[PDB]
């Protein structure tokens, strides 16, 4: 079963290899996957934030939700106008839903998602070879007006179409140093304001428990002997290699991968028809080609003697 | 084209882990001790050493393989069928024969 | 690894997949949680780069190659012996011609 | 077509010009008004 | 970024102008493997950079 209820899911914090200061950083917009299998040049991008939904998880297309950089970590919301995509220059946004984006991009060597304004202004850049694509046996920069319509496959701009799913799991522990305290050789736990935390210590014999106020850990002298993380969290995150899994990493639900690859038709150019000269037991073809177009030949007897060459010029 | 999936890693703080067996394609697994991993919140274990980590990797079919894929086939004796037009006198006849 | 047929299944929705992609898992050298690995290239991508020319351009005897089902159409080769039994209502005697 | 001297006049302001540039007019395949054509390259540019 | 020139300009005001000089600036890497961005996993080798 694939669910579309994002109230049950959560955005998370990834680890980007390249941020706005060219160093690796923990990021709310960490890029997971990039796909460029379309024939028109659109790409699909997976991100650690969730696009097109508000803080509560209800759908509204003008907002996105992400993860906070503070110890009382809840889900925050901002506006889609702050979300930018680029490879070498800006890309045009074709659609957004959940962890995924659709975008028409220039050729480049990387892919960038950034938050343009606010206190969350940062980037994430991954290395991704994105080149020009064309359909058929003639190269083009733009599709022509006159031509023929041939078979192609492009990503559907609609977010209601599905290319597959991703698996979702309950989140593992996330220990915050700010939940620990040292007071003259003794270790306390400071939960956030009126919240339950789970502690886990090795101060001699192993100890664990759930507290909601400042509590004394008996026998501990250093804060590095203990850890503390929030209790009672089950909102599903993605099976991300930047997280630490729960005790049971079982699949709790599935989420659609939108913008599926659909067969359609695309205009392709027709070349200048050549002039044939017809010598004895042979022909010559006089060819005109601004961009590379493909010329193949074969014989109709036992041996084909097949040839193939891309030809530019006259 | 395959898709490599790296799961959420497993971490045991003051104990050990062992590699299991799976049916997943190209399933790899490795245990690493003497580990002390960090997240944005800070340290994630309470032992400074002896904190083994488990790494997994396997492969699946990419989301868009439903269009971009190849099928491998073995071929055997090829049989010819022809369509013929036969006109004898005033009548024309069309037929398919092996 | 690194050649065509490096991942194999009966169907695309098949739950049993066999693969050999030369995955190597490395010891993490940084302090943040990380699963470093190295792998071989996709053999399917390598083949798509080194597929060559298709059979629609190299088939002898001017065959046209089509799929669903796999077939060669309108080939010109050899000779076909045909035996026809003409109905006797198609013959007129010499007394009428 | 496609070689030096494919368009010829006595003068640049001359009203009688002779040319042979291998123009082919194609049938319009779209619904908006369009004159599709294809042509040989400029022989002057090829010579340059 | 890589380029063939270097430009310094005053973006706003009455002094808005530029200066461009020709200067070949290309990608750089350290070691025996080429990279676009430095990796997370690897080894630390000797290099020299301008102190910020």
């Amino acid at each position: 079963s694939i669910t579309d209820d994002f109230t049950l899911t959560s955005p998370y914090l990834g680890f980007c290899p390249y941020c706005r200061h060219s160093t690796p950083c923990f990021s709310p917009i960490k890029i997971e996957n990039v796909w460029d299998e379309s024939d028109d040049g659109s790409i699909r991008i997976q991100v650690s934030a969730q696009f097109g939904y508000n803080q509560a998880g209800t759908a509204d297309v003008t907002k996105f939700r992400y993860m906070s950089f503070d110890h009382d970590h809840d889900i925050k919301e901002d506006s889609m106008e702050k979300i930018a995509i680029s490879t070498s220059g800006p890309c045009r946004r074709l659609g957004h839903k959940g962890y995924f984006l659709l975008a028409q991009c220039p050729p480049g060597d990387s892919v960038t998602v950034s938050i343009t304004s606010g206190a969350s202004e940062n980037s994430c850049t991954v290395e991704k070879k994105i080149r020009r694509k064309f359909v058929g046996r003639e190269e083009y920069l733009f599709p022509p007006v006159h031509g023929k319509l041939v078979k192609c496959h492009v990503y559907d701009h609609l977010k209601e179409t599905s290319a597959g799913y991703i698996t979702m799991h309950r989140p593992g522990p996330h220990a915050y140093k700010s939940y620990l305290e040292e007071a003259s050789g003794e270790v306390y736990i400071k939960p956030p304001s009126g919240k339950n935390v789970t502690y886990e210590c090795k101060c001699g014999d192993y100890s664990t428990g759930i507290v909601s106020t400042r509590t004394k850990m008996n026998g501990c002298t250093k804060a590095k002997q203990c850890i503390a993380y929030k209790s009672d969290q089950t909102k599903w995150v993605f099976n991300s290699p930047d997280l630490i899994r729960h005790t049971d990493h079982s699949v709790q639900g599935k989420l659609h991968i939108p913008f599926r690859l659909t067969p359609t038709v695309c205009p392709v150019p027709l070349a200048h028809t050549p002039t044939v000269t017809k010598w004895f037991k042979g022909i010559t073809l006089h060819l005109t080609a601004m961009r590379p177009t493909l010329l193949t030949t074969r014989k109709l007897g036992l041996r084909a003697d097949a040839t193939a060459e891309w030809i530019t010029g006259s | 084209k395959f898709h490599t999936v790296i799961p959420s890693p497993q971490v045991k703080c003051c104990g050990s882990l062992e590699c299991k067996a799976s049916s997943k394609a190209d399933y790899t697994c490795r245990v690493f001790g003497g580990v002390y991993p960090f997240m944005w919140g800070g340290a994630q274990c309470f032992c400074d050493s002896e904190n083994t980590q488990l790494s997994e990797a396997y492969v699946e079919f990419a989301p868009d393989c439903t269009i971009d894929h190849a099928v491998a086939l073995k071929v055997h004796t090829a049989a010819l069928k022809v369509g013929l037009r036969i006109v004898y006198g005033n009548t024309t006849a069309h037929l398919d024969t092996f | 690894p690194g050649a065509f047929g490096d991942i194999q299944a009966s169907s695309l929705d098949a739950t049993d997949i066999v693969a050999r992609t030369d995955i190597r898992l490395l010891k993490p050298s940084v302090k943040n949680i990380h699963v470093p690995y190295t792998q071989a290239v996709s053999g399917y991508e390598m083949w798509k780069n080194n597929s060559g020319r298709p059979l629609q351009e190299t088939a002898p005897f001017g065959c046209k190659i089509e799929v669903e089902p796999l077939r060669a159409s309108n080939c010109a080769y050899g000779h076909i012996p045909i035996s026809i039994d003409i109905p006797d209502a198609a013959f007129v005697r010499s007394s009428e011609s």
